[PDB]
């Protein structure tokens, strides 16, 4: 088959700013397609036949290129543009999509909200313990998190999980949960959730104590 | 011009299942049908392609003997199904409308998403997370688990009209999924004013509400 390499993977730009994204054919093809695909949505064509825009894209947005390069570009990115762009070829059959463009906003670095919950005496009574980290509204995306019991550090039996970037202030988000049982946090008492983001060296920690 | 598709499937590994696309407000016989299949997500895999007028068929050779195009033309209708069915197969099916010769595909369905596992259907469990530090706001939470298959829906009821909710996707562990969701609400509005979370399961037909309350 005739494979499409997409580049670069992920990429991040703001209001105003000029964006190109590149689209390489294994070997020589003639055209390509591009669709816009939101987070939950369907793809959508937005670019056709290189350079042929459909109805209702702004005039931001422009293609071209030929043989094996290929490049989609946008002359002022808006908030509105915010996804993720596959380039498609129909040269040979089968015809190939790339891995996708996922094309985020830049914005200015931000702290995480952090915020700890204990396990609910509801979910105590059912045999269980889930302690609650919510990391919230920070920028990047890149993160750590560790949880302490009284000092002692803890890996695995965590699970974390990130949101997309959020549509209103562009920031994003994570959870974490370290899930027990009932008597494994009947042992202890101190239980410290510990986050270490790009913005400061000192991490940002929240606990709590049973009592 | 609009196609829409059959809603979500579960089904256990080796049956089959039948996607359905319902073509409207253009000539169905005039436009190829395009099916596409998105694994969790990520990359774009083209599956085959359908000629509603006369019938004829073009697979790819990675689904050959996994997916079969029909059509209906009494009713507007593509049709593909999925035999010995994996959890490989687990994904999006998308029907695309093959606008034509340098045209590309004009249009999509909503997509339908397919699961392939053991794990029987189960409603969740709904815990809050409320506060036991005092600052300027103040952020809640509701933890859903336990829950096969996705998706669920959590909406916040306060008495204020402004909610930094985050939804956090779901994650797999112990073969059942698990769910957070937050808000970030006034100091001043809770817990002066109700806040509830309203956990939506349709697949078990449930929905949990949860007022939260202090510690
Ligand atoms: C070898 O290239 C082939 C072959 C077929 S086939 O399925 O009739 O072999 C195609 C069948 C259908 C094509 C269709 S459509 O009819 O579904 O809109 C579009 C395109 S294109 O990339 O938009 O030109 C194509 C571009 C190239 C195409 C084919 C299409």
């Amino acid at each position: 088959q005739l494979v499409l390499t997409q580049s670069p993977a992920i990429m991040s730009a703001s209001p105003g700013e000029k964006v190109t994204m590149t689209c390489s054919a294994s070997s020589s093809v003639s055209y390509v397609h591009w669709y816009q695909q939101k987070s939950g949505t369907s793809p959508k064509r937005w670019i056709y036949d290189t350079s042929k825009l459909a109805s209702g894209v702004p005039a931001r947005f422009s293609g071209s290129g030929s043989g094996t390069s290929y490049s989609l570009t946008i002359s002022s990115m808006e908030a509105e543009d915010a996804a993720t762009y596959y380039c498609h070829q129909w040269r040979t059959n089968p015809p190939t999509f790339g891995a996708g463009t996922k094309l985020e906003i830049k914005r200015a670095d931000a702290a995480p909200t952090v915020s700890i919950f204990p396990p609910s005496s509801e979910q105590l009574t059912s045999g269980g313990a889930s302690v609650v980290c919510f990391l919230n509204n920070f920028y990047p995306k890149d993160i750590n998190v560790k949880w302490k019991i009284d000092g002692s550090e803890r890996q695995n039996g965590v699970l974390n999980s990130w949101t997309d970037q959020d549509s209103k202030d562009s920031t994003y988000s994570m959870s974490s949960t370290l899930t027990l049982t009932k008597d494994e946090y009947e042992r202890h008492n101190s239980y410290t959730c510990e986050a270490t983001h790009k913005t400061s060296t000192s991490p940002i920690v929240k606990s709590f104590n049973r009592n | 011009f609009q196609l829409l598709e059959s809603g979500p499937e579960l089904v256990k590994p080796g049956a089959s299942v039948k996607i359905s696309c319902k073509a409207s407000g253009y000539s169905f016989t005039d436009y190829n049908m395009n099916w596409v299949k998105q694994s969790n997500g990520k990359s774009l895999e083209w599956i085959g392609v359908i000629n509603p007028n006369s019938g004829t068929t073009n697979y790819n050779q990675k689904f050959k003997d996994k997916a079969t195009l029909t059509v209906d033309q009494s009713s507007s209708t593509a049709y593909m199904q999925l035999n010995s069915l994996t959890s490989e197969d687990s994904a999006v099916y998308y029907c695309a409308r093959g606008g034509g010769f340098r045209r590309g595909f004009d249009s999509w369905g909503q997509g339908t998403t397919v699961t392939v596992s053991s794990a029987k259907t189960t409603p969740p469990s709904v815990y809050p997370l409320a506060p036991v530090a005092q600052t300027n706001s103040v952020t809640l939470g509701c933890l859903v688990k336990g829950y096969f298959p996705e998706p669920v829906t959590v909406t916040w009821n306060s008495g204020s009209l402004s909610s930094g909710v985050h939804t956090f996707p779901a994650v797999l562990q112990s073969d059942l999924y698990t769910l957070s969701s937050s808000v970030t609400v006034p100091s001043s509005t809770w817990p002066s004013q109700s806040v509830t979370c309203n956990v939506a399961h349709p697949a078990s037909s449930t929905a949990v509400d949860k007022k939260i309350e202090p510690n």
